[PDB]
């Protein structure tokens, strides 16, 4: 998809989802690239869980970073390729 | 599909060479060789399987020596092994042409690394399956080097290769540990011979001889040559006398 | 110093320490001073890096013309910076031109300094080959026309904008002819016209890829068109949504906009005869926030004019509220 | 030792084709998606900068190379293979022409002696033929500008406008309702975005866009004056700055 | 609670929800209802978002039979299973 | 038929087989190094790992100097290494006599990837399994690090990274760059651009290291050299005292 | 079969208004829906 | 209880993973309903064998105290008619009846894979099989208290639709230990291990390369045999670095993957 | 061990100004780090790390006391919850003092980031702070 189809998805997660005003979904999804609706669910997912780890409570930017490029790539290294330039 | 081991220069699919891998299993089905570095210098050694009672004694040199204060042994293929040392001679008589003095040890590592890789580069021509060991006394200190089949190599306070490989560099980690500091040039013999002979176990069938040589500035000042005379029956009542 | 920051900062204060206009000299002394690289401007000095400094410059005492009262002078301001550009590179052309146009349109003057401007900006594209700049000029002048109220120069422009942009390019622009067509027929009470260029507009819609704004705009005019049917439960989708999209625009679209579709969906509401449904918009406060005004609490009376069923109620608002809900 | 192999790797195909071709002509169609216009006023070429690690630096490579002065060079196919085809498409050139003739080739000229060596490897043994793709486009004095598009196979063709690269079927289709026989350098540069901009994935920016135009003779860009036969260049590459220019201008 | 869906959400309800509402609607404008509805696309994503949001919205008869559900360890009970549906 | 995996040509899925066969070949070591610029110099630091204690570590290193001006360094096997760079020295000194001065790092690494893609384009010869990365400070763009390939494509990289575990130091000095929107570091002397990378190295690898575990190769202006054993224990020492 | 698939999703368009008849407004929704899959893939 | 947390050391660095997805929900569910996370149903562990990962099934069984169940790949494969997708439905059974219940998949290199459906001589059953593991945790019946601990040696042999999020939602790793967690796992085979009052294992540290949590028990057993040739009580600290010489030889298969797993 | 000579730790401190409270401390501090880190729960002493409340409070401003508390935020701190022990030992000393320190108290509150950033809720106390600032709002 698209960064037209995925923003009504982000913004409909975290409505449920404790989150922080200083964190915007938007950078987030100008770094996506080509996902998918499940891949989406494991990152509001695994955010919530490196709050634990850091003894946090709401999502921060650096929570979303962090757990951005773990649940990207479900394959290999980038979409099972390396590098065609 | 299969063929990946047909050839020389094809990568096999989990990232390495079938042409490597079978020339290092040739290395251990030959007579084992050892080496021991000390600081004044290098000890070599090497264990010759004698085959009938028709072997002359003391007639076949294992240890070749290119230049003069250069050693070289090797285990594996004849052919492969007498190559090296060949191609390895007109390295070190090339360079004193254009260069004057002699080539240390490290800097002649580096022409075998290239002239035995560009070997595995081309389907042309095929590897070395035999194991060469070369040191000496360079112009600093000195080193010792173990040449592989694949062309990896680097500095070796001690080396052993052969059916006893297993054995013999188990042996070697004890003569570390026993003296850290440093190793004198004549005890380094008689403990260049006990290790072949704890490392006979394997080879114990057949018959063994002896044939170690040594190179440093104590005595030979700057020589590699044998061991002739009272000294070479002297290390083998030592080395007996434990087993 | 001699340093770009140095000037503009010091030209910011001015205007609230005592007026603009003070400050408005020294950017005129910008023209002859202050070199840049590549050529030159006006020919005084060389302005290339130096212009962006100088546009925003441009852009901030831009709506503060208004008191001033030289919207009759802005006129001729405009299209003498375009010769200006002729003599650097042309990359910078666009710039100045877009980026005023879109400043100049949103503050409030009249309609006649606004088309008078924009056809001059054309004919610098008619002594050249432009495309593209001709094309883009041609719908923000057809929309200045559309507030004319005057049909014959907005269909002029609209019809030969159809026989290029439908067999040659522009086909994201394409969706902007028809909704602005659409619109020019929905003020001369034709509803076979405005349908069927909105029909026209969501056909592409889909098709080609649109911004926010651009979608909005489709679902804000097609909530319109379904007032003469009635059936106000399907109309109240299309403003719901448009109303999400004007919403998360917040600063970046002029608070007006998303004002007024407070009205509509609240219109229809009372329409399908629903008091709980307007009063649970009202009391929710992220659906007002810093929107309201009198002609949102007209409609308030309205809804419980016909809660309680009393004429009288609604005639007594109807009157004072008509400068606003009327 | 030497080589061994004297045996073209090319074979002719059962179906009267040739499988490495075949197969060459797919690694072009997958990869970065390039494209090209041509103009009354000049030629405009453009591509995308892939991004294969977020900390590679993007001025450390060129996608748009330069042949000889009037004539630039773009490929959608991969780098090495590139690299090695210029750096041998500048020595034949030079030895051909301005150790012979003294001038530059043309356009037209020069577009045969790059296909020239890409045709000899299709067939001498030892070595594979190039997976890339060029689009050659220049001006000389007499022809004008003119934009080839060379194929993997050794053959080359004219073309007004053309695109190639993942977005090829796409593009190539677009360019045929936004090109006519009147435009300016500048006018086809809008075209080259609008066109790039729907074959992003990634970020959009000058940075990660190479855009190189041919204009008139620019005789800053030369680094001599006093010589009037000589204006200086054609062949020019906007930077980071200035391609940013014209990104908002859509 | 599932944005970006709605593109499919649309055709769905007017093949399910639609016609077990008015059946009447398909028979003036001469057009065939689909007797039913099926879902491609990557596996482990969607299909189970969609049709819980029409079984809670219709509030009506649903069946869910899982597709390996109707195999029963005896020969002819697998068959007698499915026509019981 | 079969034999699209073997030799290199093109594939019926418009790829190459053996070019992605010779990135498997490159971790064989599976050795973790990573390079940060600094502001006036850029610096380098590669994992050590010494398996056998019969191994000198001074001996072993897999940081090669090129030039004064050039270092370099290699992370794969040291037989395909030593043969890559015996051939970069000839080529990098070449420029100076043919040129008459010194090569940047750019053209260096312009000169071995094209002549990389000889060893792919060809049949009859493989393409080299190491990764050539060379540092150097230039005279006009400074600090630069350009990192090469098996398939003949060099890129320049801002924090360079190898090594198994490259995703996540690829990925743990991203943050770095992303929030200081900095394209170097900004510290002027070359002993905190050393201390600094290996915090970053730690925390990302999950793993103490100690004198004998890393080797750094600092590249300063006009000149290269490499830190010994004494000098990395030092960084070593100063990082835990301050953090 | 696209000129089938604009004769079927004619209908469509239909029920969103609930209506009886089909003007030109769902034939040109109709085309525009078929002419973006043959475009697609 | 044989294993325990002591024993599984040098991993710490991944034994915190599997407590946030089985200690936490467990002992405290309410934290994931404060940020309104869903809590991770199952958790895929994978790597190269001999790490230590079946080691995680036994330290869990022997701490927390809940009642398991052990599921291995090839049990369930029995056949008659329809048996293998019967039988899944059993285990989960005991789900709805004992809460505090953790279902465990052991090495499933079978199972767990897509292969769909194009000859392969009527793998119906097996093809069954694996639209059985994506129903429990897929259809509208909800537990939340049991989790789906499955261990495999590669991720991929594993089906791509059961590698997406909705059924295991964090996948756990497990590669090789590094430098300072081998030396860990040498104290641990060794501390019921009689030798020398003096000792020191980080000289097979560096002796050590590739190896697993497994190849290093290895090393202590061979090591063994060499003093009762000798009549030694005491394992001799140099027999000890004559073992792990002896391991480094015994593999010569493969050892590395790294490109193709995650 | 090490924890029984915390009381002979700083003689003059006590007495004069002590300028050197952050990098005397900061020996105490660094060292208890690397025996604890996030690992266990309960470890080091928290007692030794609330003495730098104990050791500037009456006699220094309380800005830069707080200035302290954002580099032990960061920080470890000893210990992962050390933080949980510190918030108690701040409010200890805040109604043992007031007198002419009630005006700067205001600011002590807004310049903490701890009871403003949301945790996992270790204590009540740090919630009843922002209490206490609703009372001086009704003031």
């Amino acid at each position: 998809r698209d960064r037209r189809e995925r923003r009504l998805i982000f913004g409909t997660i975290a409505s449920k989802m404790s989150l922080a005003p200083e964190a915007d979904l938007d950078s987030l999804i100008i770094r996506n690239d080509s996902l998918s609706g499940a891949v989406i669910a494991a990152i509001m997912q695994e955010a919530g869980l490196r709050a634990v780890r850091k003894n946090r409570y709401v999502i921060l930017q650096s929570d979303l970073e962090e757990a951005y490029a773990t649940q990207v790539k479900t394959d290999n290294t980038v979409d099972k390729f390396d590098f065609y330039k | 599909g299969t063929g990946y081991d047909l050839s020389n220069s094809v990568f096999s699919p989990d990232g390495r060479n079938f042409q490597v891998e079978y020339a290092v299993k040739a290395v251990e089905n030959g007579t084992t060789s050892i080496g021991i570095k000390c600081n004044d210098g290098v000890v070599f050694a090497v264990e010759k399987l004698i085959t009938s009672k028709l072997l002359v004694p003391q007639k076949n040199v294992k240890i070749q020596v290119v230049d003069r204060h250069i050693g070289c042994v090797y285990s594996g293929l004849i052919p492969d092994g007498r190559h090296l040392v060949n191609r390895g001679r007109e390295e070190a008589a090339s360079f004193k042409k254009l260069y004057k003095t002699p080539i240390p040890i490290p800097a002649f590592a580096d022409r075998l690394g290239q002239y035995v890789q560009a070997h595995t580069l081309y389907n042309s021509v095929r590897p070395f399956g035999v194991s060469t060991i070369f040191g000496g006394v360079d112009k600093n200190g000195a080193h010792l080097y173990m040449l592989e089949p694949s062309g990896s190599y680097w500095g070796y306070k001690g080396a052993a290769t052969g059916k006893g490989r297993q054995s013999a560099k188990a042996e070697l980690e004890k003569l570390v540990d026993h003296h850290p500091e440093g190793l004198s040039a004549r005890e380094a013999v008689k403990q260049a011979a006990k290790i072949i002979y704890l490392a006979h176990e394997d080879n114990k069938e057949k018959d063994f001889e002896l044939e170690i040589s040594w190179c440093s500035l104590s005595e030979t000042n700057g020589l590699h040559k044998f061991v002739k005379g009272d000294l070479l029956q002297e290390a083998i009542d030592f080395a007996q006398k434990e087993i | 110093m001699s340093l770009p920051g140095s000037k503009l900062e010091e030209a910011r204060r001015l205007v609230n320490e005592k007026q603009y206009n003070e400050a408005e000299q020294v950017y005129l002394s910008l023209l002859d001073k202050d070199s840049s690289q590549s050529s030159a401007a006006a020919g005084a000095s060389v302005d290339d890096k130096r212009r962006n400094e100088q546009e925003t410059s441009i852009l901030e005492l831009g709506q503060l013309y208004v008191t001033m009262g030289a919207k009759d002078k802005l006129r001729e301001f405009i299209p003498h910076s375009t010769e200006y550009m002729m003599q650097f590179a042309k990359s910078k052309t666009v710039k100045v031109l877009k980026t005023l146009i879109e400043k100049f349109e949103q503050v409030p003057d009249s309609l006649d300094d606004q088309i008078f401007v924009c056809e001059k900006s054309i004919e610098f594209a008619k002594r050249e080959k432009r495309v593209f700049l001709k094309h883009s000029l041609s719908i923000k002048l057809a929309t200045l026309h559309y507030q004319k109220k005057q049909y014959k120069d907005s269909l002029a422009l609209i019809n030969d904008l159809l026989r290029e942009f439908k067999k040659l390019d522009d086909k994201p622009s394409l969706v902007d002819v028809h909704l602005l067509e659409s619109k020019v027929y929905h003020k001369l009470r034709n509803l076979a016209k405005s349908k069927a260029s909105l029909t026209a507009a969501r056909t592409a819609a889909n098709s080609i890829y649109c911004p926010t704004q651009t979608v909005a705009e489709l679902d804000l005019m097609s909530g319109i068109l379904h007032c003469e049917d009635k059936d106000y439960k399907t109309a109240f989708s299309y403003f719901f949504e448009s109303f999400e999209s004007y919403h998360n625009l917040t600063t970046h679209n002029s608070y007006e906009k998303a004002c007024q579709v407070l009205k509509y969906m609240l219109l229809s509401k009372i329409m399908l005869n629903l008091i709980d449904d307007v009063k649970n918009i009202l009391n929710a406060k992220y659906t007002k926030e810093t929107y309201q005004s009198r002609g949102i609490d007209a409609m308030k009376a309205v809804a419980e004019a016909y809660n309680n069923r009393s004429l009288l109620d609604f005639n007594t608002a109807l009157k004072q509220y008509e400068k606003e809900l009327m | 030792m030497t080589d061994r192999y004297s045996f073209s790797l090319t074979t002719f195909s059962p179906s009267g084709k040739l499988g490495q071709i075949d197969y060459a002509l797919t690694a072009v169609k997958q990869g970065v998606t390039s494209l090209g216009i041509k103009a009354t006023n000049g030629v405009v070429i453009a591509t995308e900068k892939k991004s294969s690690s977020p900390l590679a630096m993007s001025e450390t490579l060129s996608k748009v190379s330069l042949l000889t002065p009037d004539i630039g060079a773009v490929y959608s196919g991969m780098g090495p293979d590139y690299r090695v085809l210029v750096d041998k498409s500048r020595k034949v050139a030079h030895t051909s022409y301005k150790r012979i003739y003294g001038e530059y080739p043309p356009t037209k000229l020069l577009v045969s002696e790059v296909a020239k060596i890409m045709q000899e490897a299709t067939q001498s043994g030892g070595v594979r033929p190039f997976g890339v793709s060029l689009l050659i486009a220049g001006h000389d004095e007499f022809n004008g500008f003119s934009l080839y598009q060379v194929d993997p196979s050794g053959s080359y063709f004219p073309w007004k406008a053309t695109a190639i690269g993942k977005g090829s079927v796409a593009a190539k289709t677009f360019l045929e309702k936004r090109w006519n026989d009147e435009l300016e350098l500048e006018d086809a540069i809008h075209i080259a975005l609008l066109t790039l901009k729907e074959s992003v994935e990634g970020e959009f920016n000058g940075d990660t866009i190479e855009l190189a135009i041919i204009g008139d003779e620019n005789p800053d860009l030369l680094g001599y004056t006093g010589i009037p036969t000589d204006k200086g260049p054609r062949f020019r590459k906007l930077t980071s700055q200035e391609i940013n220019d014209r990104l908002e201008a859509l | 609670d599932v944005g970006g869906l709605d593109m499919q959400k649309q055709e769905i309800r007017e093949a399910v929800e639609l016609p077990l509402v008015q059946a009447d609607l398909y028979e003036q404008i001469g057009i065939d209802p689909p007797r039913g509805v099926l879902l491609y696309g990557p596996p482990g994503t969607g299909k189970t978002m969609l049709v819980k949001a029409v079984a809670n919205s219709t509030k009506a008869a649903f069946i869910r039979v899982n597709g390996s559900e109707f195999v029963h360890k005896y020969l002819g009970e697998g068959p007698r299973m499915v026509r019981d549906v | 038929a079969g034999y699209d995996r073997h030799i290199t040509i093109f594939s019926p899925e418009g790829r190459l087989y053996q070019v992605e066969y010779a990135f498997k070949a490159t971790n064989q070591t599976n050795i973790n190094s990573l390079a940060v610029r600094g502001k006036d110099c850029t610096v380098v630091i590669s994992q050590k790992k010494v398996p056998d204690k019969l191994l000198d570590p001074t001996t072993v290193s897999y940081i090669f100097c090129i030039s004064r001006t050039i270092g370099m360094v290699v992370n794969g096997p040291i037989p395909d290494a030593r043969n890559a760079a015996l051939r970069a020295k000839a080529e990098a000194a070449e420029f100076r006599y043919k040129y008459g001065y010194d090569m940047p790092c750019d053209v260096l690494a312009k000169r071995m990837a094209n002549l990389s893609q000889i060893y792919t384009q060809r049949a009859y010869m493989r393409p080299l399994g190491v990764i050539l990365t060379f540092v150097s400070v230039d005279e006009e763009l400074g600090p630069s690090i350009y990192k090469t390939d098996p398939a003949g494509y060099y890129v320049g990289y801002k924090a360079t990274a190898t090594g198994p575990k490259q995703q996540e130091i690829t990925t743990n000095l991203e943050n770095h760059f992303k929030k200081s929107k900095i394209d170097h570091i900004n510290e002027e002397s070359w002993e905190k651009v050393v201390e600094f990378a290996i915090t970053h190295m730690i925390d990302a690898l999950g793993t103490e290291f100690s004198k004998n575990d890393l080797e750094v190769g600092v590249a300063t202006k006009d000149k290269f050299f490499t830190l010994s054993a004494e000098n990395i224990e030092e960084r070593l020492v100063a990082i835990a005292e301050q953090d | 079969a696209d000129v089938k698939g604009v004769c079927t999703e004619a209908g469509m368009y239909a029920l969103r208004e609930r209506r009886i008849h089909v003007t030109q407004e769902d034939f040109e929704l109709a085309v525009g829906k078929v002419m973006n899959k043959n475009q697609e893939t | 209880g044989e294993i325990t947390f002591d024993g599984i050391g040098g991993l710490t660095e991944q034994i915190r993973e599997l407590r946030e997805v089985i200690e936490l929900p467990l002992k405290n569910p309410e934290i994931f309903q404060r940020v309104g996370i869903k809590p991770p149903k199952g958790v895929l562990l994978y790597g190269p064998p001999g790490t230590g990962k079946t080691l995680l099934a036994k330290a869990v069984a022997a701490t927390i105290g809940a009642n398991f169940i052990f599921s291995p790949a090839s049990g369930i494969v029995d056949k008659y008619i329809g048996e293998s997708a019967r039988i899944i439905r059993e285990m989960f059974a005991y789900a709805k009846e004992h809460e505090p219940c953790i279902i465990f998949m052991d090495e499933v290199d079978a199972i767990g894979g897509r292969r769909f459906s194009e000859g392969t001589s009527a793998d119906r059953e097996i093809q069954r099989t694996l639209m059985e593991l994506l129903t429990q945790m897929d259809g509208f019946d909800n537990l939340g208290q049991t989790k789906i601990i499955m261990a495999t040696n590669r991720p991929d042999t594993l089906d791509p639709a059961l590698l997406r999020p909705g059924r295991l939602d964090r996948k756990v790793e497990i590669p090789l230990p590094n430098e300072a967690g081998r030396l860990e796992i040498f104290k641990i085979h060794t501390a019921k291990v009689k030798k020398t009052g003096e000792f020191d294992f980080e000289a097979a540290v560096k002796m050590s390369d590739g190896f697993n949590g497994a190849d290093i028990r290895n090393c202590a057993t061979e090591a063994g045999f060499f003093a009762i040739r000798d009549d030694r009580d005491h394992i001799n600290p140099d027999d000890l670095m004559k073992a792990v010489r002896k391991v480094a030889e015994v593999k010569k298969l493969e050892g590395t993957i790294e490109y193709q797993k995650l | 061990k090490d924890y029984s000579q915390i009381l002979k730790e700083e003689f003059p401190k006590i007495d004069s100004l002590a300028q050197n409270d952050c990098n005397s401390a900061l020996d105490q501090l660094l060292v208890l780090e690397k025996k604890t880190r996030q690992a266990s729960d309960l470890a080091s002493s928290k007692e030794v790390l609330a003495k730098i409340v104990d050791l500037l409070a009456s006699r220094n401003k309380w800005d830069d006391l707080n200035e302290q508390l954002t580099l032990l935020s960061k920080k470890h701190g000893q210990l992962k919850l050390s933080i949980q022990y510190m918030i108690q030992k701040v409010m200890e000393y805040l109604k043992s003092s007031k007198s002419l320190d009630l005006n700067t108290r205001i600011s002590v509150i807004e310049t903490i980031r701890v009871v403003t950033e949301n945790k996992i809720f270790v204590e009540v106390e740090r919630a009843r702070v922002t209490k206490d600032l609703v009372e001086i709002k009704k003031e």
